[PDB]
């Protein structure tokens, strides 16, 4: 309903505070969004 | 100030004074100063004059292209009412 949109880079961040932490940890970080291109309109066909 | 009469102030500081020194003179200072190396007409920085963009517009290119092509089904034809 209200996307995350920074307009500067880094404005927002996802945060994670670890309790543990292993050997070889990291997050895998998956992101589904919207963001624009272009258009114009002209076409032709003659036969 | 108060005078008080008959034990004035004396009306001065009078001659008995010890001039206990000539040194009086400041000597004029006399000097030539000449501040001369060669400059070299320019200066590193990281950065002068940039007006740095606090955040930018999204900006694009454009496309377009195809043809007018298409597969079609029409209504069926039907009985006219009036007219």
């Amino acid at each position: 309903d209200k996307p995350i949109y920074t307009l500067q880079y880094g404005n927002v961040g996802f945060v994670v505070n670890p309790k543990t932490v292993n050997q070889n940890a990291r997050l895998l970080m998956g992101y589904e969004y919207f963001t624009s291109r272009t258009e114009l309109v002209n076409a032709g066909t003659i036969s | 100030a108060l005078i008080n009469p008959q034990f004035p102030y004396a009306g001065p500081v009078p001659i008995p004074g010890p001039a206990p020194t000539e040194t009086m003179p400041l000597l004029n200072y006399r000097v030539e100063g000449r501040i001369a190396g060669i400059q070299q007409a320019r200066q590193f920085m990281p950065f002068l004059q940039g007006p740095h963009r606090a955040v930018a517009e999204q900006t694009y290119h454009a496309i377009g292209t195809g043809i007018q092509m298409g597969q079609t089904f029409n209504q069926p034809l039907i009985n006219t009412q009036e007219g």
